[PDB]
């Protein structure tokens, strides 16, 4: 057998997978995921895929720091394997593309408001949103502008709502990102679509 | 032990205290009333085999009470492949002239089935460690039972997280590691041949035996414990074989 | 048709009912950086539009990617994975208490250490003597 190697956490709002290379040859693989004083689980069974969802697992806890490791098992004592980097969910997932459910006009202000963005972490038969699981941590950033700007205006909610001043007579293009301002790294999402009055 | 904690007594009711000549010698596991599990390497100096003692329900080594039940050692079984002065192979089976009595204090620890013990067992972080060894690498020994609660490493990360010796031994097939590097808390010379205990859905089984290491709780190193599950054919064959007139067997293994 | 190409510049008629060039939005924004947020999402594609998600899932557009939310039953990047099929010894010991046997053809079993019997729930066992072993009585066992 060969070890796997490459391994690499894909994830986007708590949807984990773990991936891995080489594809393989008289070789089957099983996972292995735990935290670091609990017992090991295993994931993916003599799969031959070079990937694994972990997400069932790492839901459990997103705030806690997953190790995994793919253990390599030939076709036909303990396999060769390879550890994974370690993984802490709620520090590291990637946010995902937001969307505007709505925008209203209310006289010479407009109300903008953002989806609430669904994730993969359950409580009993529903999944939370972002907000949910992020709270205080979690801000939405609006980019909004008029067509004849000489440029793009940027507001910023704690909520999933914004309230901003427009000039009468003037149709307003808006985008927006989720934001965990805390972190140094994968702070943003990608932009929402764009739309317009 | 290093860095444990006083087993409270009957907490560790499998844990043996072995005698020669009324003198400690090692630890042992209780596995059923008439066999105890032990290390090889606590008897390459025994020249009076008639004087082996097992105890059972000790505590406090320096009062005895009504829990404490001693039994001659009968049989000592080791595999034929163990060299001594070496670590390979490092495991007793010790047959006891008659049964102990098990009691609320005497309780033997559960011998796992082979495919179990691998792929479940080995897969438990933490297990318990046991005995009256030194409380400091060189150190004096323990008057009460001590206990440890020790996680478990797959073999290559053990290698990979070791600081390198120069012609230490090989950790084989035949063995595990488990403990820290920190230099905080380990298993100790005193309490070889002891349980390595591990506890699955509300029962505790035998998963390892405390055999060697480099010095007791060294920075850079984990304690080495054999590998009981690579002897559980071995071990319930020569528990239905009839008793020999002398006490050592040098048993075929595999 | 040319005739439509008298109509104002419109980002609903050129770009939501129709297809529209890098260029065509870049008109409509005039700025780079506000062409560029349009840009990045509307020419990205639906992922979804393949509907990978199986077993009752649903499915949500990403950048170059999409994330599958599957049914309690079910898990994997496209919730491919019953389940309900992982019954095996090697998973969380097949649910046994004790010890697993695996059946190719048919379900796993579990059983008991000596000491011990399989209780009516086919996974739990319970002890048939007094002092059986890997218990600690003053623990109440
Ligand atoms: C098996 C035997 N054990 C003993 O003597 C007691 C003992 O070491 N007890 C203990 C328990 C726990 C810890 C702990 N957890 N820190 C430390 C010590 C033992 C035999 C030879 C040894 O070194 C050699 C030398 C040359 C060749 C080879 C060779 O195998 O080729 C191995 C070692 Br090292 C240990
Ligand atoms: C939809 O189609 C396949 C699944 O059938 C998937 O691989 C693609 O990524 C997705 O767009
Ligand atoms: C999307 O979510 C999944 C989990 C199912 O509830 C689907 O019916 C729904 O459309
Ligand atoms: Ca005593
Ligand atoms: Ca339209
Ligand atoms: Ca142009
Ligand atoms: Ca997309
Ligand atoms: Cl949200
Ligand atoms: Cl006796
Ligand atoms: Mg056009």
């Amino acid at each position: 057998t060969v070890a796997a190697y490459n391994l690499t956490w894909k994830s986007t709002n708590f949807k984990t997978i773990l991936e891995w290379e080489p594809k393989p040859v008289n070789q089957v693989y099983t996972v292995q995921i735990s935290t670091k004083s609990g017992d090991w689980k295993s994931k993916c069974f003599y799969t031959t895929d070079t990937e694994c969802d972990l997400t069932d697992e790492i839901v459990k806890d997103v705030k806690q720091t997953y190790l995994a490791r793919v253990f390599s098992y030939p076709a036909g004592g303990e396999p060769l394997y390879e550890n994974s980097p370690e993984f802490t969910p709620y520090l590291e997932t990637n946010l995902g593309q937001p969307t505007i459910q709505s925008f209203e006009q209310v006289g010479t202000k407009v109300n903008v408001t953002v989806e609430d963005e669904r994730t993969l972490v359950r409580r009993n038969n529903t999944f939370l949103s972002l907000r949910d699981v992020f709270g205080k941590d979690l801000i939405y950033t609006l980019y909004y502008w008029k067509s004849s700007s000489s440029g793009k205006k940027t507001a910023k909610t704690n909520t999933n709502e914004f309230l901003i001043d427009v000039d009468k007579g003037e149709n307003y293009c808006f985008s927006v990102q989720a934001v965990i301002p805390s972190r140094t790294v994968n702070r943003k999402s990608t932009d929402s679509p764009v739309e317009c009055m | 032990i290093v860095g444990g904690k006083v087993c409270p007594k009957g907490e560790c009711p499998w844990q043996v205290l072995l005698l020669v000549n009324g003198a400690q010698l090692c630890g042992g596991t209780l596995i059923n009333t008439i066999w105890v599990v032990s290390a090889a390497h606590c008897f390459d100096k025994i020249k009076n085999w008639r004087n082996l003692i097992a105890v059972l329900g000790e505590h406090d080594l320096s009062e005895h009470d009504g829990d404490e039940q001693s039994r001659r050692v009968a049989q000592v079984i080791i595999p034929s492949t163990y060299v001594p002065g070496t670590t390979n192979h490092d495991i007793a089976l010790l047959r006891l002239h008659q049964p102990v009595v098990l009691t609320d204090h005497v309780v033997p620890l559960c011998l796992p089935e082979r495919t179990f013990s691998e792929r479940t067992l080995a897969f438990v972080r933490f297990s318990l460690v046991s005995g009256w060894g030194q409380l400091l690498d060189r150190g004096a020994t323990a008057l009460e039972l001590m206990v440890l609660n020790v996680p478990r490493l797959m073999t290559q990360d053990c290698l990979q997280q070791s600081r390198k010796v120069g012609d230490s031994p090989n950790i084989t097939e035949y063995m595990f590691c488990a403990g820290y590097s920190d230099g905080s808390k380990d298993s100790c010379k005193g309490d070889s041949g002891g349980p390595h205990a591990t506890h699955y859905r509300g029962t505790w089984y035998l998963t390892g035996i405390v055999s060697w290491g480099q010095g007791c709780a060294t920075v850079g190193h984990f304690g080495v414990y054999t590998r009981v599950s690579q002897y559980i054919e071995w071990l319930q064959k020569l528990m239905r074989s009839e008793p020999r007139p002398g006490v050592l067997l040098r048993a075929p293994f595999p | 048709a040319f005739l439509e190409e008298l109509r104002p510049g419109s980002l609903e008629r050129e770009c939501k009912e129709e297809q529209c060039s890098f260029e065509e939005a870049r008109e409509i924004f005039k700025d780079a950086e506000r062409t560029k947020l349009f840009w990045i999402s509307y020419s990205d594609g639906d992922q979804c539009a393949s509907s990978p998600c199986q077993n009752g899932g649903s499915c949500k557009d990403q950048l170059q990617s999409y994330i599958c939310f599957c049914l309690p039953a079910f898990e994997g990047r496209n919730c491919e994975t019953h389940k309900d099929d992982q019954l095996i010894c090697v998973n969380e010991n097949g649910g046994c208490e004790q010890y697993c046997s695996d059946h190719t053809g048919t379900k796993r079993s579990c059983r008991c250490h000596e000491g011990y019997s399989l209780l009516a729930d086919g996974v739990s066992c319970t002890p048939t003597v007094e002092y059986p072993c890997g218990k600690i009585p003053i623990l109440e066992k």
